[PDB]
């Protein structure tokens, strides 16, 4: 987050936090709130926003999900929308903590590597976020739609 | 290094849980004493030299240490110590902002209850000058964040305890 | 690094013997074994992906290892520890063709034991992981290259134990 | 040997035998054999080989056998011949692993060093290898000869 | 000193010591017996200097010992003439080792520092040492006094 | 390192008083000494590559050590070997013109222990040959000098043990 790293600079100029890195850290907290209702309201609607971003996406890439596609019978299917949970997981904890530092250690670093053996075609995962994105971001106000876009969109560059 | 957002973050990641109720709570309470921290960590940085030079002085003078054969003899030795001083000052301010000490285990702790014993600091003299930090540094701010800091500071003596 | 001619020649030199019947022999045995590892380590090559891919799949996959909590759990370990398979199919590969495993204990197991245990990494289903490679590569290679994949593999895993 | 060389190779690059190497391993092996009957026939008149060599050596070196030589004295004269057949030995190695590692290794480096502390002079160790080098070859038909020649080469260029 | 520096620039070059360095040992072997005398007559004398050092210090700088003075009371004007005793007796470890290290390392890496944190005037500590200088050299006639006072310089001109 | 001189300074601001007349003594004991420390020196140095040889033919040419597999067999080691008597000759050649024992421990033996252990060097013959180098420089320097030398080679000699 955005203390973690003004921390880290600091400490790499064996310094205290300037005044311009502590005003930072006073408006990031009094936004925390926002934040956190971001996430709820995300959270509590997750069935509602995984499964509407199915249904898009495989009508857009009915392939991924014909005989021959990586998600192809029900457990198989199953598992690729339980992929579209862990990535709709992971942009709450950005959204939170307003840094992509946690979406990169756990969803990012090291995907393409993963996909590429699963026989996944990765392009098509980066398409579920998309989906995901505009059934989330369905239901959040104007601001609060920026917000948690952006999260969201990080993922999609990164898986694509 | 890490801060209570991340610590929180994978607490719950490491069980495939969306943020958890508590988490929210743990989360949200973390916001709301952000400024008190930012205010503490303002004051302290503005009298570090001053808190480092009281804290010597109730603590680490006139004492056998700075005399010949001692550990603070030398105007090499000295100057060591007082920067030593420092960096728990510094550090715990870190650790203070961040709500985590995993700053202190990475960057003041590892392998220094070590390293003292190599060189011969004396532990508890330089624990009973910390000590002073807090106090001085507690008039300062306060308690109420001093309460805090000697929280992170203790921290750091019991690392060598 | 060594070869498995080289074997041959350091073993009679710390004699101060000139290469003996039997020595040559040992050597005669090593050639005529020649194509046959030219060959192996070239269907072995060309299959390296799929060879990892069968062994991850009836190894680790769906299991504790991969949930949330598991060593394999994040991206990052995934890729981690598909990256590792990768690693001991390869030089396990080069031993082969080497007829020799000094190349592994110099490049594969110095410290490996250690490593995983500071890191958590489970030293049995990794093993697990390497039956499975022994497996899939001896249905590519027929069953006598099969067997001599298999003193390479294991000589590895072996060495973690 | 070319095994070890070419997994050298390939495992700085970090990847899989080229098709070039896989190839020169072939070839190297196929003529394994050739090999081993050079290491043989040399071995098998080892005596004959270096005792002429050590002839022709002092019959042209009367200085390193005669008083005040480094060789001079049955004991000196008999080490003298052991050196040679030092080098026979390492030689028949380099011919087997078609590498120079093992005479490298063995009996080059701080080979100057050495018989500089022991006052002997090594233009004539060299000279004694050149004997050696014939008296070899001789014994062996046709390209056989080009072939351990090459080594004995390698040995006389590196003791001056 | 002069033994242990020029064996360090011969251990860096791998080499023995040239004849250069050695000559130069020698001429300073030769004299080390004045070199003790100066010594010796610095230290029987210390409590004569150091007073009387410490008189002038305070008629030039009076400021010091006066009220919200750093040296003010007995008490903390005792630990003044202490410091310009400690660096009376580093000087002559310099004079003995005609080498600047031991002063150095002992009183001069961190001097800033130090009288930094403990609120003394550094420039006034320096004048404490030109005292020094003067209620020294006094005891000293000619080039044992050149000798002295080049180190009282070096103190002098590292604390200004 | 450090020379007497600076020694005895050192062991007398550890007191934090001015040099004694039991100082003054060590160093004046030094100085008149130092022309013979020199003159050694200058032998040693026009010598170092026959006291070698000599100490090398007179200790260790009259061992086993070189018939192959030997520690000594094979040129590498042979050269290894001889290089580390000159780099022994050279530093006790430092030691002794500083009067103390600090670059021997600094510059040569920290570590050499452990080293020549995992390398199977063997701590016999290696003293046998040191005190061969002993003997062969005292023949070159003279009685007087060449107990001074005795001392430093003697130290690195029994600091392997
Ligand atoms: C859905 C949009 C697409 C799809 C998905 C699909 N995934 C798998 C299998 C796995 N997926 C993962 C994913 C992750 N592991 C992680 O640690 C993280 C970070 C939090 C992620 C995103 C893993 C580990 C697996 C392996 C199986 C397991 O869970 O252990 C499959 C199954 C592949 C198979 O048959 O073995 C599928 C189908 N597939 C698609 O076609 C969509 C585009
Ligand atoms: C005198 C010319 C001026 C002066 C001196 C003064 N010094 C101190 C306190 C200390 N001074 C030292 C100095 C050294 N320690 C060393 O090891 C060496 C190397 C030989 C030196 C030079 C130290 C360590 C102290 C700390 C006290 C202690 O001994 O523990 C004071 C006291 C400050 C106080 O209130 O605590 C004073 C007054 N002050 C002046 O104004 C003169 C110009
Ligand atoms: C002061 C209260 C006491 C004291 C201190 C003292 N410390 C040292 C030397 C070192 N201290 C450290 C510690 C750190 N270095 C760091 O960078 C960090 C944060 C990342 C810490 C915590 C280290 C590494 C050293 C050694 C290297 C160095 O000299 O800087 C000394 C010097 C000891 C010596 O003999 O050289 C001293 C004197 N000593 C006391 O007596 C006080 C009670
Ligand atoms: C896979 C079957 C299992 C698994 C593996 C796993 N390994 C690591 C981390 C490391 N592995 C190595 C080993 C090597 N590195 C090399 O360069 C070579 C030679 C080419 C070898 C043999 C090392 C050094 C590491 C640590 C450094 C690094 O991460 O690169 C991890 C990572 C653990 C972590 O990030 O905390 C994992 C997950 N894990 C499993 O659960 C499987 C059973
Ligand atoms: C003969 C052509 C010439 C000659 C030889 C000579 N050699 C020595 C003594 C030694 N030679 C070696 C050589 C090796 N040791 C090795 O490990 C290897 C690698 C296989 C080699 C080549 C060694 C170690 C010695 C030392 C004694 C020992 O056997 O360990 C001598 C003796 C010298 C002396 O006594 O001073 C001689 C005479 N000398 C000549 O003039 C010929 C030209
Ligand atoms: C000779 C009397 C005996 C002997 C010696 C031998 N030593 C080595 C290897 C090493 N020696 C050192 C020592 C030093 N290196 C230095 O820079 C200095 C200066 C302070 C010293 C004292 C080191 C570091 C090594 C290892 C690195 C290297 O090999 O260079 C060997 C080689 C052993 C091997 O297997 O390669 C040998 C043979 N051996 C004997 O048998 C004598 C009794």
């Amino acid at each position: 987050s955005i203390v973690s790293k003004s921390i880290v600079n600091a400490d790499a100029e064996a310094r205290y936090l300037s005044p311009g890195e502590l005003e930072r850290i006073k408006t990031f907290v009094v936004g925390g709130d926002r934040r956190l209702r971001i996430a709820q309201t995300i959270a509590e609607s997750r069935e509602r926003i995984v499964k509407q971003a199915g249904n898009q996406l495989f009508q857009k890439r009915p392939d991924v999900v014909s005989p021959g596609g990586n998600a192809y019978g029900e457990d198989m299917t199953a598992t690729c929308l339980r992929d579209l949970d862990y990535y709709l997981r992971l942009v709450t904890y950005g959204v939170v903590s307003g840094d992509i530092t946690p979406i990169e250690e756990i969803g990012i670093v090291g995907v393409r590597e993963m996909y590429k053996s699963l026989g996944t075609p990765i392009e098509a995962v980066a398409e579920g976020v998309r989906e995901l994105k505009s059934a989330a971001t369905a239901l959040l106000t104007g601001e609060d739609a920026d917000e948690a876009g952006a999260y969201f969109d990080y993922v999609i560059g990164a898986l694509s | 290094m890490q801060d209570a957002i991340t610590a929180v973050i994978n607490a719950s990641d490491v069980q495939g849980k969306y943020l958890d109720s508590s988490a929210l709570d743990r989360l949200k309470s973390y916001f709301q004493s952000g400024e008190l921290r930012v205010r503490a960590a303002a004051t302290i940085s503005a009298n570090s030299a001053l808190i480092v030079k009281e804290a010597v002085a109730k603590s680490l003078l006139y004492s056998d240490i700075t005399r010949p054969g001692g550990n603070m003899y030398t105007t090499r030795r000295y100057a060591a110590c007082i920067r030593d001083l420092e960096y728990y000052l510094r550090y715990a301010t870190y650790a203070m902002l961040a709500g985590d000490t995993s700053i202190l285990d990475e960057r003041v702790l590892n392998g220094l209850k070590e390293t003292y014993n190599s060189l011969g600091v004396p532990i508890g003299a330089t624990v009973q000058a910390i000590q002073a930090i807090k106090e001085v540094t507690a008039s300062l701010v306060g308690p109420d964040a001093g309460r805090e800091m000697g929280v992170y500071l203790d921290y750091i003596s019991s690392g060598l305890s």
